[PDB]
């Protein structure tokens, strides 16, 4: 299959709560890049109490002899996604992602 | 210049929220994407009569939406909105007064979207005195 | 002509709504488009008896639909309808009097269709005087 | 495919609320025309509290080497539509529109 | 000749509806068409005791169905049924009286079919 | 010979229903067909205490099923069951008394099956005398 | 198709209610026999408040140049059925029946 | 396709409410006849609070070079129907109708 | 088809209630054996208020020239089943059984 | 040795049920088959305070499951459980007393499984 | 730092839970496994006014999750949390007091996952 | 079929409640190993009141002349599973497992 798109895996640092200040304290981020195959599932409209929102989904596929690094969310084309399904059939990997919003 | 009972307090609360520097919405459109916002839900009018004119109360409901890991910010916004609404004395043709015994603040988690959110719900009761 | 208690109030309120210049429906047909309108839902009758005749109260419910970005228009139409209905005193065979302590106005958002609308719900209580 | 029908894309101006008057104030509109392929999905009867209504849907398809301008709603044959789904498979575009009523 | 309270009041109300000239049903058969009709819903019995007899009240519910563009007809039929039921004095073995303070009439829209309809729901309370 | 309150009143009511000549069931088996019948649903027990014994009340619920075009038969069966239950005075180790003010009869239409049926629901309250 | 089974159509007489006695009074029944094609859909078990019951369904098919007499319920093999669907494609008739209980 | 069945289109006049009498006042009816193709979908049983009813559905199909007149309901063989779906693929028309009761 | 498995049909005796003792009294059982064809559908986990349970289902098929005796429940391989569906297509029989628990 | 308010009464009731000779479970593991049994649902604690201690009540709920055609057995087991729980006087560090005015027994039919069942539901209220 | 009443009591309860040695969460992340845990749900505020200040009460809700066959551990955790919360006297700018008459503990079973769990739900009311 | 993956069957000992201490007392565990065929169905995200969790499912297949030992849960690659379905078609076995957490 044709693999030309770029996918970046991001892992967040350790977190702990500071009761005096009342804020969460976090560490740094580690980013690793890779080139895989991605396809689009379409952007839908959903109606929520406060208004209307749009969310998209994408699928990432991988051939063997590739190891997936530990990660939390994935950045594909300036947007952050977070996985919902993870299937590993016969030494391959297939993932289904959905869009989320991450604090600046 | 002189509006109904609902619209007067609606405009006053909207103006206070805008002046505080917060982003105020009514049915947030699709094209906007940022997350520390306010939105107004609805009003309700009750009447109490006497031998000169008609009085009563007006109830306004609004909520504050924010990200999951930011609770202090949402609580501070809710408290600031309540305090600034507590200073309203008179509008164009009416006299108001906030009823403290019937205003409440409730915090909870909302997971109606793909992102976990924090919501604070406000209830305000204004008396025509 | 002397009609029943329900129909007399129904006709009087419908006449007032027509005379104010608004468009009024009982059941909106398919062929009509255009969003500023008034519709009547139903009635309820209660009886209180004495040693001469039978009295009680009649309750009527209406609604005002419109586009969302026009709230002042809907609120003004609701207030005008309430005020004009407050002046009804006598029909053909009955004496009425509006009860202010049980008349309320509520504003909310309705999203049953693809077009986000604004809804104002009215409750009117008429006492047989 | 045969592309002969007419599609107009409309984008609204900036909006802000005026507390003193109590009315929304907005700017002008920008309209751009194009020729694409459209098909019908049928007009259905729906029962709502106030009565009965009609609503229709259409699908717009586009081949590559065409860029869709930024828009809010689309006017096809004297009626205004607003999209519900947006899919972009392999440098192509396919949109599903649904009817909405817009203030004069 | 002497029945239970429920059946007695049921028969009396059904007789009044038939005598007024309306079409009355209990469970509408499939083969009958034609919109203006009256149907009876159910009955409830309550008991209040003293040292001689057993008394109480009987509650009867019924509805009037018709096309939507005819509201005056349905309202008039409901009012006529209420008034004629208000004149019942005695049956075979019982004495009745209508409780005006607990009888109500409600109109609303019903869309259970493809044909929009209007229903007037009646509630009657008879005191022994 | 001496059972609990629930089973005692259950057996007494079952015996009365059988003696009247009706068909009585607790859980209708699949193999039986025939529309006129009586079935018992449940029982509830409440306690009221004093310095010598423990008393209270027992509530029994049962229903009568039949075809739709036979209402007089169902009503007569319900009334007969109520009257015969009203004559229970004492069982093996207990003294009973029927509370008339809290026993009701309700008729309605049931369409759970293909055949439209008529159901009469009974509620009986027995007080430990 | 093979048509050897026997089907009897029954129509009930006029009904009116007698208020004095409190009973329904009915007329006579008219029965007409015919030979058509029937197939079985199976007997299912259902649980109701009072217990458990069994109900069966059957399908009756008819070729053209046969007219169906007016009827209320149908007796097939010592059991009474009452129809639920009626389709008439191209001068033909097809019916779906389901079992009910009729007073003796 | 074979088109031999007859279809009549009916359009109602103007309506306004007479508040003094409490009745609706209506105008005349305009009826236009045509010959098209119709097929049946079957008559089902529905259970409602007041009892049981029968309702039917039919489909009308039309080839190009035919213009459908404006209408409210359609009379097909002594029964009145009112449409539920309307699709117009490639200069053609297809409709799905349901049965309603119209005041005499 | 290959029919080698064993099926036993059981019919219970008459039952009546004894009000004085408060216990149900019943007669003896009649058992008849036969050889038919059975297949499995799987044992599932179900969660109930009091805990977790297991239930299984089986299908029994029979060719013509065999008459099924009257029965209540069926014992297949030391377990008792009770039928849920019964279909009789073209002088044949097919039954779907589901497991129950019977008093010792 | 000394447990919380909930666990003390839970253990005492479980011990009584075991001693009577019944089979008691908190969640029935699947491997077990056999119809006469007792299971415990949950507890609830209320506090009433005075100037010396903190008091209140503890509410324990449990149910009895059995086959459909055996009602007397289930009723007798429920009554025995109630009577034996009525004799609880003191645990390690607490003094209890059963409140009869809020203890009820209810019988019904349960059909969540393939086999029809008979369930008796108990509610017990203990006062500190 | 003076903070709003809600955040003040939230931080105090969180600090007590952390100091007791338990694991505390507000929204459990995906990557964390291991059963014994505490989580906070919500907060409600009411106002009562006089001629000098504005007072009222704050209600906090939290629950303890654990495996099914360990009830004593969950009950002990809930009781310890309640007792340690009962000792809160004053925060930065406020004076608090716990209302025993309106704080309850409830134990039940939760089966939203494949793993049967045990949950104890706490309710606390603090008076200003 | 190709059978190279390893599966361990675990059976727990007898359990009884010690009412004095309030703790459960358990015996030892018996473990038996085998080599069978396993396939993956994917790991999904589920949202629960306390947060988010991941759970997985796997399928185990077995040819005849293999007898499954009595067991409670199965350990496949450092994770413990518990079955949900069990089907035995024609002297074979097929099982569907779900992931659970077991006390250390």
């Amino acid at each position: 299959m044709r693999c030309i798109d770029e996918v970046t895996f991001v892992k967040k640092g350790e977190r702990h709560y500071d009761t005096e200040k009342g804020e969460w304290i976090e560490g740094a981020k580690t980013e690793t890049v890779a080139t895989l195959n991605v396809t689009d599932l379409g952007t839908d409209r959903s109606l929520v109490i406060f208004g209307a929102i749009t969310q998209g989904a994408k699928v990432v596929r991988t051939l063997p002899l590739f190891n997936v690094p530990d990660f939390d969310y994935v950045i594909i084309d300036g947007k952050t996604y977070e996985h919902l399904t993870f299937r590993s059939p016969l030494y391959r990997n297939s993932m289904i992602f959905k869009e989320v919003t991450i604090e600046d | 210049m002189i509006k109904t009972r609902d619209q007067s307090i609606f405009d006053e609360v909207f103006k206070q929220c805008q002046s505080l520097g917060y982003t105020t919405y009514d049915y947030k459109p699709m094209n906007e994407v940022g997350y520390p916002f306010v939105e107004i839900e609805g009003t309700t009018t009750n009447h109490v009569a006497n031998k000169t004119d008609i009085k009563g109360s007006v109830e306004l409901t609004l909520s504050v939406w924010g990200l999951q890991q930011k609770r202090k910010q949402v609580s501070d916004m809710a408290s600031n909105v309540l305090y600034c609404s507590s200073l309203i004395q008179a509008t164009d043709g009416f006299y108001w007064s906030l009823d403290y015994n019937q205003s409440t603040i409730q915090l909870m988690d909302d997971t109606t979207t793909n992102t976990p959110l924090k919501r604070a719900r406000l209830t305000l009761t204004f008396t025509v005195r």
